[PDB]
RNA sequence: CGUACACGGUGGAUGCCCUGGCAGUCAAGGCGAUGAAGGACGUGCUAAUCUGCGAUAAGCGUCGGUAAGGUGAUAUGAACCGUUUAACCGGCGAUUUCCGAAUGGGGAACCCCGAUCAUUAUCCAAAUGAGGCGAACCGGGGGAACUGAAACAUCUAAGUACCCCGAGGAAAAGAAAUCAACCGAGAUUCCCCCAGUAGCGGCGAGCGAACGGGGAGCAGCCCGAGCCUAAUCAGUGUGUGUGUUGUGGAAGCGUCUGGAAAGGCGCGCGAUACAGGGUGACAGCCCCGUACACAAUGCACAUGCUGUAGCUCGAUGAGUAGGGCGGGCCGUGGUACCUGUCUGAAUAUGGGGGGACCAUCCUCCAAGGCUAAAUACUCUGACUGACCGAUAGUGAACCAGUACCGUGAGGGAAAGGCGAAAAGAACCCCGGCGAGGGGAGUGAAAAAGAACCUGAAACCGUGUACGUACAAGCAGUGGGAGGCACCUUAUGCGUGUUAUGGCGUGCCUUUUGUAUAAUGGGUCAGCGACUUAUAUUCUGUAGCAAGGUUAACCGGGGAGCCGAA
């Protein structure tokens, strides 16, 4: 009724998870305590991302290679068999999650189930010759 | 299982529905307190397109500060600007997540399928024009004390319920944890339950 | 509301029964009714309360909670005086419910 | 004289309250040569301040609103005004001193005139402009250093701080001699993303795009001649809606406690009206007010209408493109942009561009111009706040930017609360006394009497308990003896202090070692020092599992990111 509701206001929803006693970021509360790294710990942090360097000086160094065509697009047997049907050449790949704004791919026989659908691709490996030959179709 | 719906006559049974998600009474208590807190002010900082004119503003010395409209911001020097310290995004609010906030939204939907909770009401509920009719359907329902809890529905905002105690009407589309549980508690309608599924 | 143009009827204080016209309304919420006064040292009919003092606040200081202007209800009070040029206020005055 | 306590005081903490601040949000947004902003001096019967006006001086007139009382904050004394309807709240007009852009000339507010520059020009200042102000936003120029690089000359901080000139309420850009995933996109900004990628760099530290895509918002058009005219231009009439502000009005029971209920208990009621305030204590139904409706103001932008007026033909802009010398600046690399000196083309049967140069494709055509829309503060009005609470919060809840300091620029406090009502101590005694004291009165309470609620600690006086002028020093613990004093915690069970005896060198940092002739503090209270986003890497807990998460923007999105050899 017109009485101070036993409780019906705002402190309700849900504690993120476990009893959040106070806001995060708390470690060594106000005042003095540890929470740090004794010794030369102060004016500046320790690491930097390099070294003296004894290791970074001149190990078995390499270099910055030139940009590649950016092939390597997983096109596995199955997931292309137990799905859709025939006609799976360059035009119907967007349907599947096989569509890089770049080019090329490869077939990786994750499964063996017969299909026997055909697939162009523009690439090929062992197993790409196997199958789609014993099943039918033509690779390019 | 099967959630027994109720008719206007608060009949013992009607259709059935439910939500599947490990309900967490660890997912129904603060969140909206954070909503209650966070929803009320919070000086972010950089969030603003304020820019600098540089020198030559107006015939007078005007430091090229992160200005905007006619007053400076962002810069820790002027108010409403970004705090110059470390660990807190807005004002006195609870830092945190998009997932738990939602996880609480999912988990809450599941809270409904709990014995000591709400109950599903047939669609006809949305028809009730007068408020008094609701009070009755709440009495026979044996959940009149739920007025201390809250209320909800589907289709459109229920004008007949809006009046009722601590009633903040909401629709199955846009419902926030706060609604699903105006304090880890609530009540909905048949269609609402279906809409919320998405 | 209360207007200095309305006649009031005390009901609680020792001036219970006296009738008179208001003399002025203060922001404090105290009203002075014409007739409700006190007897000064040199016998001067001036409104005020009671206790030894010096310079002082006039008016008997009456509370609106114990006065009786119009008050539709089963009470012992009777008639009360009241603008007219408004017209709309005349309709309310004519209604046994409003004024 | 040591300690504890008691009564009173000091002091002002604390608790409660707060007519103030702090923060966020919505709305609204310019003022001035018909001389403003600001300042000075005046003005009310008495008025010193503040406020309002200004010599028709806290005011005059008109209309509307409002309403019977009123003569600002100050509730004084006297007096006066109002129903020939005032006070009070809103449009328009009149008046509107002097200085001040002032502008005749001079000048620390005083004395005599369009000053100075400039355009038109009947060259007469005759007709006009500029010359100032305004919180910070946009644009155009000039342009550091401390600092980082743990040194420093590139680089970095900076194109920042600071200097100059100018606009608007908003500014800049802009219809492509573009982009360059193409049988394609296709004006320009801005947001997200693409990217921390390409690129730059003692390639050291660091620095750092764009195309595209997803969105917001969309509009395209002007210069020689021929011809002719519904674009434009001038003028007229003149809103809706919306936004802001203001406005209309009735109603209170029973029992108990109390000085009084807005209490407790019982019963009942309203709600397109589950804001707030007031009223002798926690009143949604006692009063205002809130729904409702009305009125005023701003909006005034627009639309309609009168007279104006299409369209056609050809070309299309050189000290430029470009080259050389010397610099600035940029992410700009032989591949950014701009300045200065010198040199210097061709023309669409031409030329430029697609991130190196020169001959062969695709795209587009500079060296002329304009162009709506997409946001951004907080002076001002209103609202809100798990914000602070008067050594807190704005420096300012109290005369505050006042008192006060400095030649000046400039600097800069502290001070909140009587009581329901003042109802604020009548009368009497005392005294040098409107001081004060006693007595007495009011009230629930003055153990509220006026820097007056509550009122602590340090501390003062007195007094109480107990010591105490042979006594040795941490000033205790345990044991046993002495007593004195008190039996609101009856039980051979305790307190206050204490005589005597056995032991006992405050407390904190630095240092190998400090009680230490090592440093710091006279005492007290209050004050007084690890925090933000992002990214990376672990850990504990929890959900679901090769899938998983979205970002801008829409409850959808999957761009994109990481993982999958």
């Amino acid at each position: 009724n017109t009485l101070s509701p036993a409780e019906g206001s705002k402190k309700a929803g849900k504690r993120l998870g476990r009893g959040i006693g106070s806001g995060l970021g708390k470690t060594g509360g106000r005042g003095h305590k540890g929470q740090k790294s004794r010794s030369g710990g102060g004016v500046r942090r320790g690491f930097e991302g390099g070294q003296m360097p004894l290791y970074r000086r001149l190990p078995k160094f390499g270099f910055t290679s030139r940009k590649a065509a950016i092939t390597a697009e997983i096109r596995l047997s199955d997931l292309a068999k137990v799905e859709g049907g025939v006609v799976d050449l360059n035009t119907l790949k967007a349907a599947n999650i096989i569509g890089i704004q770049i080019e090329f791919a490869k077939v990786i026989l994750a499964g063996e189930v017969t299909t026997p659908v055909t697939v162009r691709g523009l690439r090929v490996t062992k197993g790409a010759r196997a199958a789609i030959e014993a099943a039918g179709g033509k690779i390019e | 299982m099967e959630l027994v719906l109720k008719d206007a006559q608060s009949a013992l049974t009607v259709s059935e529905t439910t939500f599947g998600r490990d309900f967490n009474e660890a997912l129904v208590h603060q969140v909206v307190v954070a909503y209650a807190a966070g929803a009320r002010q919070g000086t972010r900082a950089q969030k603003t397109r304020a820019e600098v004119t540089g020198s030559g503003k107006k015939p007078w010395r005007q430091k090229g500060t992160g200005r905007a409209r006619s007053g400076s911001i962002k810069s820790p020097i002027w108010r409403s600007g970004g705090v110059t310290f470390a660990a807190r995004p807005q004002d006195h609010s609870q830092k945190v997540n998009k997932k738990m906030y939602r996880g609480a939204l999912k988990s809450i939907l599941s809270e409904l399928v709990r014995q000591d909770r709400l109950i599903v009401v047939e669609k006809f509920s949305v028809e009730a024009p007068k408020t008094k009719l609701l009070a009755q359907k709440l009495k026979d329902m044996a959940l009149e004390d739920v007025l201390i809890i809250t209320g909800e529905l589907d289709e459109n905002l229920f004008l007949a319920a809006r009046n009722l105690h601590k009633v903040d009407v909401r629709d199955a589309t846009g419902i926030d944890p706060v609604s699903l549980i105006a304090f880890d508690k609530v009540v909905m309608t048949a269609d609402a339950v279906k809409q919320v599924e998405e | 509301k209360i207007r200095r143009d309305d006649e009031v009827i005390v009901l609680t204080g020792k001036d219970k029964g006296k009738r008179g016209k208001v003399k002025n309304v203060l922001s404090s919420g105290k009203v002075i009714v014409e007739g409700i006064n006190l007897v000064k040292k040199h016998q001067k009919p001036v409104p005020a309360l009671n206790q030894p003092g010096g310079i002082v606040e006039k008016e008997a200081a009456i509370q609106v909670s114990n006065v009786a202007i119009f008050n539709a209800a089963t009470g012992k009070a009777d008639r009360v005086g009241f603008r007219f040029e408004d017209g709309k206020k005349v309709r309310f005055f004519k209604s046994n419910s409003e004024t």
